[PDB]
Order: structure tokens, then C-alpha cells, then sequence
């Protein structure tokens, strides 16, 4: 029926590519070949009785063109690396310069399984989360507790255009 | 000890072995490696058989003598292996002869060698028939005579496994072009073995329509009609027969494609390509294992009378269907793959007669004549399927090419080895230049920065569109 283009953005290392492989191929890997430029992956789900298909884009040199025609964007940071959370501010100034000003955004704290190495408290994030206009959740690609929920949330949230 | 240190590490593989064997002038190393060949898996070393045999012919006796023991051993434990050696040995010499005569001799292959001769003989005869259809009818008749001799001690070396050939559905055979020494495609029935070398040839089973159809539909129709079809042992194979075309360049390209496939497999680059098996029988003649569920672009345009994009929509569904977007995806990945192969090997004579389209949407290049020193097109028809130059899927096509290039560089040495060894004492047109391999290395642009490569990918694409 519909075609939803979604982008994954965030600092390198935060976990975008494994999020994509978990959600779309139900696969994970500790060993990592760096992403050169951009990838997408696709999987179809149903929300509120309608068959949708989501197109997720996993993003140095920056062709601003790929931001074009994205209804939703997952902005991801590593809970265990404060700096990655720190750069979330610079990642939001960018996105308003180069992307639809009325786009649905979800903030994602990934690697929640690393409890003992946690460098970003859930409260501080969700505080900032609802302090702004972004939806918020924490995931683990590793354990895959919140990965399905996250997409279906944002996709449901998205479809809410009418 | 510094050498021996490396050789005893995990890092030592058949690849490394061949490199040192080819380059090292130390007789102590050559002999050491000759012995070390045995520890490796037969399958892994098998892949390098064309290289090994080439070294044997054109290199110092010392090198040959280091190679010989392993070869003879394999030949003695596998007649399949024996066959491929003998065929390759002969083709690559026109030093060789002593071992060839010795290997085919005891130290009975007559059934197989006569079997193969007849297939070649058939093809040469079809030269007198100036039309495709006439050739086909002459083929079918003459193939039926083959059946008279059906249960016999022979097999198809192009097969992944050991087996006996039981039946040729001659009515199903077809000739692929109108040329003087035209190649022809045939279907072959076989009964699988656990090992050919120890097993009695099967007993005859008495003989009691051909149209455009998918492969699995073709197996059904043939099976139901076949005497042997009831048996669980029964499987259907296929090969293309080229009686007057050299396949030595074709074989070389195959190894490179297989390596590039592995490189992109080891790394995580979703390029797509399809290597097809090659069999050198002589410098004149060879066989090819064909891709099923695929037909030429040219004929796709003649039956449909459509444009490529239009054909996709007809055969898969509208751009809003899953089947299409999947097919489009398969298209884009196969385009980027083969582009890179064309560039690296400098493949020429590129047209829609030389590009096949499979049932999943992949394209497949086939004619690897005109490569390297011997002296790819991105048409708008192709760009349309990608959703246009501004399209996301088209941008992705460019993205894949860069990725696949970065991957290749990380394994450059594995590729050049295959070609560089092959150049030995060689009269192939692809080695005509003084700097065939040297230019090849330049084409990997190992010195370039990634920013530079982004630009290079762009430059490549612009060239590809002019036609
Ligand atoms: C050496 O050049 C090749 C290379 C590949 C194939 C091939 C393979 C591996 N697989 C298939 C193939 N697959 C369809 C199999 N059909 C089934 C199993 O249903 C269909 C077709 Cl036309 N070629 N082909 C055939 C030839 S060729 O010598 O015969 N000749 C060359 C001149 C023309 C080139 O343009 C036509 C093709
Ligand atoms: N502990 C943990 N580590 C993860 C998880 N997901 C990804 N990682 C690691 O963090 C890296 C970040 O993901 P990556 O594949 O580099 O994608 P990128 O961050 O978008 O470049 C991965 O290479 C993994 O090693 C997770 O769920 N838990």
C-alpha cells in the first residue's frame, strides 16, 4: 500500500547497522565491516489494518540528497558512550537544515544490555526526549528486546498523518 | 627461519603457497611446498589446477618436479581429476606432452574420450546448415544415435559430482546461433554416484515436445517422459557445446569472477554476479554449464516487442509490487557487480546480445572475449529500471560500485596472481601487450584516497551512459 522511507543517523559506532539487520533480517554480528556511505534494507508490516512497507536507510562526505523524501528518521546514540549522546545536539541542527521540517523522529539509545557500562541514564534521555519533539526508546540489537517495538511505534506514529 | 615461520602459521594457505612457488627461486622452498600441497583440501587446490599445470609447462624442471607428485596422486585417486589435467595439459601447449601421455596411460579412459569426440564431431557437421532451425533438426537426429550407446562408462566433468550419463533428451536440444561453428545447448540425464571410480556402470532402460518454459517446468516434462525418471537416483544436467571457440580466456575470467565473488562475500558488499563453469577441451573447443531461468536481452525484446522497463512490469508486476522491487534490487546489485568486472578486466564488445536476464532480475554478462591487452554500457533503458538518474536506487548503484571497489583493493593480490601466472609463456590475445598485468594493477588505483575514488566512480558512470 504505502511506502515509508526512513533513515538511521548517529555517530559512527552507535549501532545503526545491527539495528537494521536485527529488525529486517533478525541477524546480529559482533564483527563489523564499516559502512561505506549508505545502505538500505526493507521489510513490510501491518499497522491499523494496512499493509505498509518500510525502507530504512543506514548512513565525512555528505550528499544532502539522501535526506530527501524521508517521512521518519531514527536518530541513534550509544548509551555506553556519552560523547555519542553529546553529539545528538549536533545531529539535530543538521537534520533541520537538510530534511523535512515536519518529519517524525525517534531517539534511540542502543546497547542497553551493557548495564554495567552505562554512561547515559534513561531518565536524562527521556527528559530531553519529551523536552523536545522526538519520540524516545532504548534498544539492544544484541538482545533485541526493543527493536521490533521501535519500528512499529514509529511506523504507527508515522501513519498518523490522517 | 623467518620463512619457515610464516609457512607454519595459520596464515599459510594454498594461495600463499602458489605465490611463493611462482616467485621464489629457492629450490628448498619449492620442494617443501610441493609436499605441503597434500595437507590442503582437495577442493581448494583444485581451483588452482590451471595455474599449477601452467607452471609445470613453462617453469624450471625443479618447479615441475615439485608439482608432479601431487598431480599424479590426484589423477590416481580420481579419473575426473585425471581428465581435467589431460585436457588442460594439451590445450596449454601448442614438456607438456611427456606428462599428458603418461597420465592418460596407466601408471581405460577410451569411453569418455570417444564420447567427447562425437559431441565435437556433431557440432562441426552443423556448419553446412545455414539456418538455426535446420541445425537443430540435424542435431536432434544425430543425438538420437548417441542414445543407442546410452548406458556407458562416461560422465560430465562440468558436474559438481560423480555420476553416469543415462540419457539425452535430443528432442529438447537447441542450437544457439547461426554461425559457422555454432555452439549448441543440450540436456543430459544422469544417475548420481557416491563414487564413480568404484561403481559398476548402470544397465540400459528401454526407450518407449520442446517449448519455451522455466527450468523446473522443463525437468517435470522431461522426467515424466524419461525411462529412468522413476528412479530416485535420477537428475537432469545441461551443457553448452562450443566446437570451434577458444575458452582459455573464458576460463581465466571465470576464476577472476569467482575470486571477486568471494572477496565481496568475505567483506559485506551486496554486489551480485554469476560465474558459469568452463571446460577447456582443446584450444579449439570447450563446454559451458548454463544458467537456467534466463534469456538474452535481444530475444526478450523480440518476443515482447517491449522496452526493458516495460518487460519488468509485465513479468513481475507494477513498481508497487514486492516482486518488482525485489527484482529491481536484484537488477541494481547485478549491474554494479558486472560493471566492476568489466572495468577491472577491461571487457569490450558489450551489447544486448551479450547480456542475459534471469528470472529474479539479475543481469549476466557472458562473452569475455576482448579483455585486457587485447584490442560496459549504461544505457537509458537500464537507467529507467533504476528509477532514473535522480532516483534513490540509482544512487545506490553508484554506492555499491565504490563499496565493491574498496573491497577489491583489500584483496588485490589474490586477483592479480591468477592472471599473472596465466600470462606465462602465453600466446593468448589478452596478453598481447608488454604491460598487461602492470596496467591491471593500475586499474585498482591502490594509491588513491577514498574521496578520490568517489570521483573516479562518478567518472566511470558518465562514460557508461554515452553508449
Ligand atoms: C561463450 O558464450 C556463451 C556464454 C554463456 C552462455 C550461457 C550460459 C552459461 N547459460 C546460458 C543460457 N541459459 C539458458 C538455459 N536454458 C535453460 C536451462 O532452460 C542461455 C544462453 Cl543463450 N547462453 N548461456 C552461452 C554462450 S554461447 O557460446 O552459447 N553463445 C555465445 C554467443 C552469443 C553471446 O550473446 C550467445 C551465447
Ligand atoms: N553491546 C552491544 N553492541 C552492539 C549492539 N549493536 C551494535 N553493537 C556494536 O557497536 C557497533 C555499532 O554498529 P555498526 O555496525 O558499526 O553500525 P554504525 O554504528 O551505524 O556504524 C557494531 O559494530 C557492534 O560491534 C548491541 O545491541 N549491543
Amino acid at each position: 500500500d504505502y511506502l515509508f522511507k526512513v533513515v538511521l543517523i548517529g555517530d559512527s559506532g552507535v549501532g545503526k547497522s545491527n539495528l537494521l539487520s536485527r529488525f529486517t533480517r533478525n541477524e546480529f554480528n559482533l564483527e563489523s565491516k564499516s559502512t561505506i556511505g549508505v545502505e538500505f534494507a526493507t521489510r513490510s508490516i501491518q499497522v491499523d489494518g494496512k499493509t505498509i512497507k518500510a525502507q530504512i536507510w543506514d548512513t565525512r562526505a555528505i550528499t544532502s540528497a539522501y535526506y530527501r523524501g524521508a517521512v521518519g528518521a531514527l536518530l541513534v546514540y550509544d548509551i555506553a558512550k556519552h560523547l555519542t549522546y553529546e553529539n545528538v545536539e549536533r545531529w539535530l541542527k543538521e537534520l533541520r537544515d537538510h530534511a523535512d521540517s515536519n518529519i517524525v523522529i525517534m531517539l534511540v539509545g542502543n546497547k542497553s544490555d551493557l548495564r554495567h557500562l552505562r554512561a547515559v541514564p534513561t531518565d536524562e534521555a527521556r527528559a530531553f526526549a519529551e523536552k523536545n519533539g522526538l519520540s524516545f526508546i532504548e534498544t539492544s540489537a544484541l538482545d533485541s528486546t526493543n527493536v521490533e517495538a521501535a519500528f512499529q511505534t514509529i511506523l504507527t506514529e508515522i501513519y498518523r498523518i490522517v | 627461519s623467518w620463512l619457515l615461520r610464516l609457512f607454519e602459521s595459520k596464515l599459510f594457505d594454498i594461495s600463499m603457497a602458489i605465490s611463493y612457488l611462482y616467485n621464489s627461486k629457492e629450490p628448498g622452498v619449492q620442494a617443501y611446498i610441493g609436499n605441503r600441497l597434500f595437507c590442503f583440501r582437495n577442493e581448494d587446490v583444485d581451483f588452482y589446477l590451471p595455474q599449477l599445470l601452467n607452471m609445470y609447462i613453462h617453469m624450471d624442471e625443479d618447479v615441475g618436479d615439485a608439482i608432479k607428485p601431487y598431480i599424479v596422486h590426484r589423477c590416481r585417486q580420481s579419473i575426473n581429476f585425471s581428465l581435467q589435467c589431460a585436457l588442460l595439459l594439451g590445450a596449454y601447449s601448442s614438456r607438456g606432452t611427456k606428462l599428458r601421455k603418461l597420465i592418460l596411460s596407466d601408471e581405460r579412459l577410451a569411453p569418455e574420450r570417444e564420447f567427447i569426440k562425437s559431441l565435437m564431431a556433431i557440432g562441426k557437421r552443423l556448419a553446412t546448415l545455414p539456418t538455426k532451425e535446420q541445425k537443430t533438426q540435424r542435431l536432434i537426429s544425430e543425438l538420437s544415435l548417441l542414445n543407442h550407446k546410452l548406458p556407458a562408462r562416461v560422465w560430465l566433468p562440468t558436474a559438481g559430482f560423480d555420476h553416469h550419463v543415462v540419457r539425452v533428451p535430443h528432442t529438447q536440444a537447441v542450437v544457439l546461433n547461426s554461425k559457422d561453428k555454432a555452439p549448441y545447448l543440450i540436456y543430459v540425464e544422469v544417475l548420481e554416484c557416491e563414487n564413480f571410480d568404484t561403481t559398476s556402470v548402470p544397465a540400459r532402460i528401454p526407450e518407449n515436445v520442446a517449448l519455451k518454459e522455466p527450468w523446473q517446468e522443463k525437468v517435470r516434462r522431461i522426467r515424466e517422459g524419461s525411462p529412468y525418471g522413476h528412479l530416485p537416483n535420477w537428475r537432469l544436467l545441461s551443457v553448452i557445446v562450443k566446437c570451434g571457440d577458444d575458452l582459455r580466456q573464458e576460463l581465466l575470467a571465470f576464476q577472476v569472477l569467482k575470486q571477486l565473488q568471494s572477496i565481496w562475500e568475505q567483506e559485506r558488499v551486496p554486489l551480485w554476479i554469476k560465474p558459469y563453469k568452463i571446460l577447456v577441451i582443446s584450444a579449439d573447443s570447450g563446454m559451458i554449464e548454463p544458467v537456467v531461468n534466463a534469456v538474452s536481452i535481444h530475444q526478450v525484446k523480440k518476443q515482447s516487442q517491449l522496452s526493458l522497463l516495460d518487460y519488468f512490469l509485465q513479468e513481475h508486476g507494477s513498481y508497487t509490487t514486492e516482486a518488482f522491487l525485489s527484482a529491481q534490487r536484484n537488477f541494481v546489485q547485478s549491474c554494479a557487480g558486472y560493471c566492476l568486472v568489466c572495468y577491472l578486466l577491461q571487457v569490450k564488445d558489450r551489447h544486448n546480445g551479450n547480456i542475459l536476464l534471469d528470472a529474479e532480475g539479475h543481469i549476466i554478462h557472458i562473452d569475455f572475449g576482448f579483455i585486457l591487452s587485447s584490442s560496459f554500457k549504461l544505457t537509458t533503458e537500464f537507467v529507467d529500471v533504476m528509477g532514473g538518474l535522480d532516483g534513490d536506487m540509482f544512487n545506490y548503484y553508484k554506492m555499491l560500485m565504490l563499496q565493491g571497489l574498496i573491497a577489491a583493493r583489500k584483496h588485490m593480490d589474490k586477483v592479480v596472481q591468477i592472471v599473472e601466472i596465466m600470462q606465462q609463456g602465453s600466446q593468448l590475445p589478452c596478453f598481447h601487450g608488454s604491460s598487461t598485468i602492470r596496467n591491471l594493477k593500475e586499474r585498482f588505483h591502490m594509491s588513491m584516497t577514498e574521496e578520490q575514488l568517489q570521483l573516479l566512480v562518478e567518472q566511470m558512470v558518465d562514460g557508461s551512459m554515452r553508449s
